[PDB]
């Protein structure tokens, strides 16, 4: 395995000095408001794209269908 | 976006507009995995460490 | 003692790609070689019972 | 960083790239595949 | 870090996540991702309407 | 140690027990091991499966048929061999949509 | 298909005599010197040879080292011709080899020499490399920690001599200044060396008013005229820390030394300026010369000795002329006692054949010195940084106008003066050190 | 290099010994499984077209 | 095409302004430089040019990549007092990499390949 | 870009015409006497100091089974006391003339000279022409030089290169006089005597066969009238025992074969592979100076090998192959070897083996014109060194008398090298190297050498 250089102190706790679920309930919607803060424009770009496209599709194709129509 | 229209594209019939949609969005996808990944790339590469 | 020959060398066996084409003829004319010997054993050796034979006979 | 990369950075020149003569031993594998391709199908008297 | 003791749990999590939607999938809609004409046997002289492969 | 003295525990042991690993790897990267699972699911219920399919026309739809209510627990082998499929697609799709994204094909 | 003449037979009609024969200068070629605007004094040569030789003398070399900057000569010999501001170490190694030049960097106890041998067809681009590889040096941070491992090896490989380490322990022992530091150091006294170092003792020893150049081989007019823009240099003058000549004794301790090394000296006086005093102490060398190898295979038995090696160093003001010899583990006393029995001896009159056969070696080692192009550019570079001018035919006649009596008088004033005394080797037999120094006495 | 210091021989007249200062051109094969060719045959050899 | 070029040019360090300024604030959250994004795995121009730096410069870089790992398993940032400090535009990689990069250019326009492979692990 | 510091020299290999070197290059006189003793000189103008020596055409290729040794032996006991000087009159004559005889025994070819100053021309004519004539070949004298070569026998006091060396000259030349070693087998040492010296020189020193070449301050016709006086006794040759017909009689044979010298506890592992090259006088022997060249030699004192113009030094320079290797080319009368020989240690010599294997073979197909300009600069920038030393001059002169039978001018050299293009260089690879039997050598710990059917795999490539 490598050798890296560095210089530091570590210090670890016991996982029994410790608890084990309980910060979940607290930094849940600190969480959410985060991840949608950090992934908001992608999943914006990707929902208005597919859903655009969908949906003017989806209209000419029923346009489609109504000027066949009799 | 474009690899799942074209997933929701597949399931329909042939029509003109769906035919027209599923063309540009091949031609999309090839853009994206032949021209935007070496040139946007090498672009991005040039902006950070240029 | 016996020695392959330097011109016979230098065309069929210095590149690879002269010497697999020949390879390839020389085990196309093998084969028809041995195909004609197993051939011409078994029908001199069966002659009479075949039925071609018989087809024959009744020309 | 082996592909565009290396000629987007100026490392394929005139020199480094092969040559003539190993460009033509290579290309000389091309008869090879299509005798032996030609050996194993046998489409004899098959040109036209 | 070692793998064996903190990347095992973790994987165990996703585990049963994919677990939780297989269960469902089975036993619950069976047949949702399917396509029903093929529950009718093969007919060479007559062909469906609409031909789609699974998604 | 007692893994240095078989072949077999030490390979394991490197590859499995102490292989060194970043530890801020985030839950995107489970789809590799989920895949294996999927993989390990479709192969045993499919083994499962071909003790009671028949690969003969005019047999095979009647013994599908016979899978599903005769054999026990047949409906769920079958049923598992069908969407597991789709889930194996599913997590192969996500792992290299991941791949794509973070550029990980690159050298080495 | 090739040329398939045979060697035996001569070449066919395409091998033409084109080239007339230049005819011959009329004399032997004399030595013109000047001084370039900038301060730097440029010598030249010329010659019949093919080869023309450029060096560069820097006044430096162990004599210019500090403690913080120990053994830096030694590093600037390995990092020479490397980086510089005009041209990457791959530009020059790669036209160094084009042209079928080569490099040295050579290191001595009051200089540095940087040189460039080639053909006299490329001379200027011999020249244009030895300036651009002095000048503009960029002595890396990567490059010198890279260096330091085979300077380090090099080192230690220079140390396994005896020889080496007597002539280190010996310059120490005879000057207090700066002849007296040294050259061959310690491979671990550059442990903690870096760039910034070499940076520093380069600094100091770089100067207009100490550095040469000197060529063989080149017309002098030509190589002024285009050396002008080229060695335009600045800096000033860092401090020389002058030397004396005190004497004393020494030893050292060898754990594993097969044999043990006896090492006595005298000041020459007047260094290298004088050109009596110098050719006096080349024939007192030659006259200590007891085993020569001037047949193959030859078997001269000494009864004690195992080998004798005597030297004439001339700095600058100053010289050292001496003998080395070793012996047995138990005969140290003995070794001692002939080295001091020898120079007595000398001291009690040379004999008519011994002074012409002396003489006769010093000016055969003269002229074979200077019979190469690149050696007779050193002597010149060497000569001209030294004195102001190289004066190899006054050494010449100095040597051949010298008479027994002139020698045993000048060995009367040496035994007279007090010497240096080294010993090497495990040592486990030896006469205390107020008997060794008495009997010149 | 001196080869007392790098390959550090054993002294005497050993047979390897004798050898090493002065190898013999008179080379002897063993000839049970195979009969050498006439020294200095040359040819391109027959067992390619074999 | 010239001409347009030029007016490119100022478009170009505009964009080139504008990511910069928005990639260090996103850099910045880690500790982390633009030189620390540079892997020698990836790139053996990186490799050697990491190779050429004093050890001290290497020890800091390994103790900000350390620190920015440790970020982002506990997925949080730097606090105020020390993101106010934060200069991911300082240079200790860039003038070593260009002279590397240089260096192969020029042995490649003579035919000599570079003197430093890719790095291996087996 | 600076102005004075940039000008004149740039990194891209150009031709160089040597031309203008020649017009004031001297000439050479050659004088036969009737003995067929040939008197070469070469004056250069303001020399101050001479290299002259007797050149003979023989060596350990001529002896027999029953002498072997005897030409070495001859330079231990030549030098011991003359019929008209002692011991102490020559080392006295010698001293007084201020410079140092020397001599060298090879396989083909023995020298004797001294580098004197002009002044003692005629002196070392004379002391040159006591010993070879007039020695004394005493029996004390053998008694006393026999022991001492058999404790540096029984010692294994060999330098590591020549170790390796005689055991390719041995494998390579089996059952023919080339593989024999100049220094002789312990029992020749052992029973060695007066009688075989005396007619080794009795037969083999002899007028056609000898060469008395001077250089540096000489007159061509006062070296006459001294080689007259001195040397015009010894015997002519008979035309039934000439060297040609010595050659005729016993030819060289090269086969491919294998050796190595394995020691249980040595450090190092010295390996030389050689292909058979060719004779001094086959017009194929400039290409392999040329080829020679190309490969080049390294030794990890230098630091710049990283940046040089061969790529098997850059090749083992970077990977830390070897410590030091060498590309060699031999010429014989009518055989030659050409290969490499290096030094490494046990888990470095496959590589080190598979890089000459590869970078010999690749000769033959892909050699590009820089390559060949450079080294073509560099050989002939390495002739134009030899000629500032009259030791070389004089070396030269003899060496190219002997084997050659004519003086080569400059100009035709020149030529000859300048007529070596890439394909030439292709066409003399392929004749000598391609699908070709090889020697392979090595001595030390060599437990991790390939063996001879890797070596012999590796001369021919199958993608091509
Ligand atoms: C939709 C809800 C998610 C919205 C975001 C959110 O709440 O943040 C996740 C949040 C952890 O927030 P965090 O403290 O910032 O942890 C970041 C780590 O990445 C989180 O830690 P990790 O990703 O390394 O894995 C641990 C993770 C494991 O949990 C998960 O992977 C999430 C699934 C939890 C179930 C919630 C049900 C809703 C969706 C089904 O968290 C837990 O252990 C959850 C607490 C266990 C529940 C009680 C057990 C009995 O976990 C929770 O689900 C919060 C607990 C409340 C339970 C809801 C019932
Ligand atoms: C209701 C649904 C919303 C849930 C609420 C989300 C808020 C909290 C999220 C969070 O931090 O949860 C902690 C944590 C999520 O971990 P994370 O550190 O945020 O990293 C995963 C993110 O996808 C971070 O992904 P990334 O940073 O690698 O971003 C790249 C990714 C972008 O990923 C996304 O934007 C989501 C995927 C959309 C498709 O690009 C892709 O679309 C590649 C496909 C990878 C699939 C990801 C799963 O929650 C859990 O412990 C969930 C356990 C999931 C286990 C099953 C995994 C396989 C099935
Ligand atoms: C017969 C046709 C073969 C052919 O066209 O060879 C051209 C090609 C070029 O060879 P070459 O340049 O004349 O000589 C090899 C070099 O000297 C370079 O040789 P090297 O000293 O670097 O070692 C390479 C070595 C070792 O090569 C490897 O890296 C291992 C090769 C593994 C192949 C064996 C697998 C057997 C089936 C298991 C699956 O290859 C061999 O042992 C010879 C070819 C192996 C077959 O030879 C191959 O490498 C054969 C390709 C494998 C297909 C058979
Ligand atoms: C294509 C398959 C290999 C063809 C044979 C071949 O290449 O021969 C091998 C060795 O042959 C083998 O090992 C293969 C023998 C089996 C051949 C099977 C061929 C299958 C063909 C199927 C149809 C396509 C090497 O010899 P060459 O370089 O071609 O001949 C010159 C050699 N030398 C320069 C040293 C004189
Ligand atoms: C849901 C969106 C898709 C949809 O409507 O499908 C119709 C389809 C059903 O069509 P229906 O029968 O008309 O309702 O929906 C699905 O079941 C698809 C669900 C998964 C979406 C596909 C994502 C993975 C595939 C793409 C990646 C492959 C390339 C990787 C490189
Ligand atoms: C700059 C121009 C290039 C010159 C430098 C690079 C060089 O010389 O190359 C050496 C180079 C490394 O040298 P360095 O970069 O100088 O360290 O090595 C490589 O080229 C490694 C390339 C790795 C990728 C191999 C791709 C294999 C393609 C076929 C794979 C087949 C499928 C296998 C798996 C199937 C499933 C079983
Ligand atoms: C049955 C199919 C597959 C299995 C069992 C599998 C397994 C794995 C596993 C266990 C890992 C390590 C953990 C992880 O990163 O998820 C991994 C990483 C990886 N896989 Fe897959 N994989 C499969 C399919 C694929 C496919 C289809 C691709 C790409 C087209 C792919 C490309 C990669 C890459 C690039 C990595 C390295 C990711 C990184 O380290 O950043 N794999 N694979
Ligand atoms: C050793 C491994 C496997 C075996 C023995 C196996 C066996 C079988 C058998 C006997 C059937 C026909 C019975 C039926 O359809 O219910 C079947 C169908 C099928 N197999 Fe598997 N399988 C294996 C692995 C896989 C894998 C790895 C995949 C996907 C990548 C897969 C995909 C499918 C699918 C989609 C069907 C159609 C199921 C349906 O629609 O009813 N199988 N397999
Ligand atoms: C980025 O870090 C990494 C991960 O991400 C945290 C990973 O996930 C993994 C890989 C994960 C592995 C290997 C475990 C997942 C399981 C797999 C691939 C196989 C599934 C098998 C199962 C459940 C049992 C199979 C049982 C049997 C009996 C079959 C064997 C057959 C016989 C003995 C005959 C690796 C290496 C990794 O580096
Ligand atoms: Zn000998």
């Amino acid at each position: 395995r490598q050798n890296i250089p560095l210089r530091e102190i570590l210090y670890q706790l016991s996982p029994y000095q410790q608890d084990v679920i309980r910060q979940t309930f607290t930094n849940a919607p600190k969480t959410f408001l985060r991840f949608f803060k950090e992934k908001g424009v992608g999943l914006a770009t990707f929902g208005v794209l597919f859903f655009g496209i969908k949906g003017y599709t989806e209209h000419e194709m029923h346009q489609e269908r109504l000027a066949e129509r009799y | 976006a474009d690899v799942l229209l074209l997933t929701w594209l597949g399931g329909n019939e042939i029509t003109p507009i769906t035919s027209f949609v599923g063309q540009c969005c091949t031609a999309y996808l090839f853009f994206y995995l032949l021209v935007c990944q070496p040139l946007v790339g090498y672009l991005e590469t040039q902006f950070a460490h240029g | 003692v016996m020695r392959l020959s330097e011109a016979l060398y230098q065309t069929f066996f210095k590149r690879s790609t002269v010497y697999i084409p020949m390879l390839l003829v020389g085990a196309y004319f093998s084969n028809e070689a041995i195909d004609y010997a197993v051939d011409k054993m078994w029908t001199t050796r069966n002659k009479g019972k075949l039925f071609s034979d018989i087809i024959a006979e009744r020309t | 960083p082996i592909g565009v990369w290396s000629v987007f950075q100026g490392y394929v020149t005139p020199a480094r790239l092969p040559s003539i003569q190993t460009l033509t031993r290579v290309g000389a594998w091309g008869g090879v595949v299509v005798v032996g391709g030609l050996y194993m199908v046998q489409p004899w008297d098959w040109l036209a | 870090i070692s793998f064996g003791s903190y990347f095992g749990a973790k994987d165990l999590v996703g585990a049963l996540f994919l677990a939780l939607v297989f269960s469902i999938l089975v036993f619950f809609y069976p047949d949702l991702l399917g396509h029903p004409d093929n529950l009718i046997p093969a007919n060479p002289y007559s062909t469906p309407q609409h031909i789609v492969p699974e998604w | 140690r007692m893994h240095n003295k078989i072949q077999l525990l030490s390979v394991l042991n490197t590859h499995l027990v102490a292989y060194p690993t970043p530890m801020n790897l985030n839950y995107s990267w489970n789809g590799g091991s989920l895949a294996g699972m999927m993989l390990a699911s479709q192969m045993l219920t499919g083994i499962l499966l071909a003790m009671h399919y028949v690969g003969h026309v005019d047999y095979a739809f009647a013994s599908v048929q016979h899978l599903m209510t005769d054999v026990p627990s047949g409906m769920i082998l079958r049923y598992a061999h069908a969407n597991g499929a789709s889930l194996f697609f599913i997590v192969v799709y996500l792992h290299v949509l991941r791949g794509m994204y973070y550029g990980s094909g690159a050298q080495p | 298909g090739g040329g398939r003449v045979e060697v035996p037979l001569s070449e066919k009609l395409p091998a033409v005599t084109e080239p007339p024969r230049t005819s011959t200068p009329a004399t032997k070629p004399i030595v013109q010197t000047s001084s370039l605007r900038s301060g730097v004094k440029v010598a030249s040569i010329n010659t019949v040879s093919p080869i023309s030789s450029l060096v560069l003398f820097v006044e430096g070399g162990a004599a210019a080292e500090t403690p913080a900057t120990a053994g830096a000569s030694k590093v600037l010999e390995v990092a020479a011709f490397k980086a510089t501001a005009n041209r990457s170490t791959f530009r020059l190694t790669r036209e160094l080899e084009k042209i079928g030049a080569t490099s040295f960097a050579r290191a001595g106890r009051d200089h540095v020499a940087f040189g460039v041998d080639a053909t006299r067809l490329n001379q200027l681009e011999a020249l244009e490399i030895l300036a651009d590889a002095v000048v503009n040096a960029r002595y890396t941070y990567w490059e010198v920690r890279d260096s330091l491992d085979a300077v380090k090896e090099q080192l230690a490989a220079q140390l396994r001599n005896p020889l080496t380490a007597v002539n280190e322990v010996l310059h120490r022992t005879a000057f207090e200044g700066g002849l007296g530091h040294s050259l061959v150091v310690d491979p671990s006294v550059v442990d903690g060396f870096t760039n910034e170092t070499l940076k520093e003792y380069v600094h100091s020893i770089m100067a207009p008013s100490r550095v040469v150049l000197a060529a063989s081989g080149v017309d002098h007019a030509e190589l002024t005229a285009l050396a002008t823009p080229l060695l335009n240099l600045h800096g000033n003058a860092h401090p020389a820390p002058q030397s004396r000549y005190v004497g004393g004794a020494m030893n050292i301790i060898a754990p594993t030394s097969s044999l043990t090394y006896v090492g006595l000296a005298f000041e020459a006086k007047g260094g290298a300026g004088d050109i009596k005093s110098s050719a006096a102490a080349s024939v007192v060398k030659a006259l200590l010369d007891e085993a020569r190898p001037t047949m193959p295979y030859q078997r001269k038995e000494h009864e004690v000795f195992t080998s004798v090696n005597p030297f004439a160093f001339a700095y600058k003001g100053t010289g050292l002329v001496g003998v080395v010899a070793s012996g047995a583990p138990g005969k140290a006393g003995k070794v001692v006692d002939a080295l001091t029995a020898k120079v007595q001896s000398l001291a009690k009159g040379v004999t008519d054949v011994q002074l012409a056969t002396a003489k006769n070696m010093a000016l055969g080692e003269l002229r074979a010195s200077v019979a190469t192009a690149p050696g007779l550019a050193a002597a010149v570079g060497s000569s001209v940084l030294a004195t102001g001018k190289f004066s190899a035919n006054e050494v010449a006649a100095a040597l051949s106008g010298l008479t027994a009596a002139d020698v045993t008088s000048y060995v009367n004033a040496m035994i007279k003066t007090a010497p240096t005394f080294v010993t090497y080797g495990n040592l486990s037999s030896l006469p205390r050190v107020d008997s060794i120094a008495k009997r010149f006495a | 290099s001196d080869a007392v210091e790098v390959f550090k021989p054993e002294t005497g007249l050993t047979p390897t010994n004798r050898l090493s200062m002065a190898p013999t051109p008179y080379i002897k094969y063993d000839e049970h499984n195979h009969k050498r060719f006439p020294p200095g045959t040359e040819g391109r050899p027959f067992a390619y077209f074999v | 095409t010239s001409l347009l070029k030029q007016v490119a040019l100022p478009v170009f360090n505009s964009l080139a302004t504008t990511y910069r300024s928005v990639v260090g604030a996103k850099l910045a959250k880690y500790g982390l430089r633009f030189d620390d994004l540079q892997d020698p795995l990836k790139d053996e121009d990186v490799a050697e040019a990491l190779r050429r730096l004093p050890p001290d410069v290497v020890v800091a870089r390994n103790c900000r990549l350390r620190r920015a790992l440790d970020l982002s398993c506990k997925h949080e940032a730097l606090p105020k007092d020390l993101l106010e400090k934060q200069t991911p535009e300082l240079s200790y990689l860039q003038d070593v990499l260009n002279e590397v990069r240089a260096e192969r250019r020029e042995r490649a326009q003579l035919g000599a390949p570079a003197p430093y492979t890719r790095i291996y692990y087996d | 870009d600076a102005n004075p510091f940039l000008r004149f020299s740039n990194p891209r290999p150009s031709p160089i015409d040597h031309t203008p070197l020649l017009s004031t290059l001297p000439e050479t006189r050659i004088t036969t006497l009737p003995n067929g003793l040939r008197v070469a000189t070469e004056a250069i103008p303001f020399a101050e100091t001479t290299t002259l020596g007797i050149w003979i055409n023989s060596g350990s290729r001529f002896e027999t089974d029953a002498n072997n040794g005897v030409a070495h032996f001859l330079e231990h006991i030549l030098f011991k006391g003359t019929k008209n000087r002692s011991v102490k009159e020559l080392e006295v004559e010698v001293e007084n003339m201020g410079g140092q005889l020397n001599a060298y025994t090879g396989r083909e070819q023995t020298c004797y000279y001294a580098k004197v100053m002009g002044k003692d021309v005629g002196k070392a004519v004379n002391i040159l022409s006591d010993i070879l004539l007039n020695s004394n070949l005493d029996a004390r004298a053998i008694d006393k030089e026999r022991d001492v070569i058999l404790r540096e026998m029984e010692e294994v006091n060999k330098q590591t290169s020549e170790l390796v060396f005689d055991h390719l000259h041995a494998t390579a030349f089996q059952y023919s006089p080339l593989g024999r070693t100049i220094l002789g087998p312990v029992e020749n040492i052992k029973s060695i005597n007066r009688d075989q010296l005396v007619e080794y020189m009795k037969t083999h020193y002899r007028g056609p066969r000898m060469v008395l070449a001077a250089a540096g301050a000489v007159n061509h016709d006062e070296l006459v009238k001294l080689a007259s006086d001195a040397f015009g006794s010894v015997p002519d040759e008979d035309a039934a025992t000439s060297v040609r017909s010595l050659l005729v009689k016993e030819p060289s044979r090269f086969t491919g074969s294998y050796v190595h010298d394995r020691f249980p506890d040595a450090s190092e592992c010295c390996m030389a592979v050689a292909f058979k090259g060719a004779s001094w006088t086959d017009p194929d022997s400039i290409p392999l100076m040329v080829m020679q060249t190309m490969l080049g030699g390294w030794d990890k004192n230098s630091t710049v090998g990283k940046h040089s113009s061969s790529a098997l030094v850059q090749t083992v320079a970077t990977e830390g192959l070897a410590d030091a290797f060498m590309a060699f080319n031999t010429n014989y009368h009518d055989t030659g070897l050409f290969g490499v020989y290096g030094v490494t240690d046990r888990d470095r010599s496959e590589d080190f083996a598979y890089a000459i294997m590869s970078n010999l073979t690749r000769m033959c197909f892909e050699v590009r014109d820089a390559d060949v300009a450079r080294a073509k600069n560099q050989l002939k920038a390495s002739l134009m060194f030899f000629q500032d030393s009259t030791h070389h001059v004089a070396e030269s002169i003899g060496r190219e008398l002997l084997v050659y039978g004519r003086r080569i001018p400059k100009a035709e050299m020149f030529a000859r090298i300048d007529a070596v293009d890439a394909n030439a260089i292709r066409a003399v690879a392929d004749r000598f190297i391609y699908d070709q039997d090889m020697a392979v050598a090595s001595a030390g710990d060599v437990q991790f050498v390939p063996d001879y059917n890797w070596f012999r795999r590796r001369s021919y490539w199958l993608r091509y």
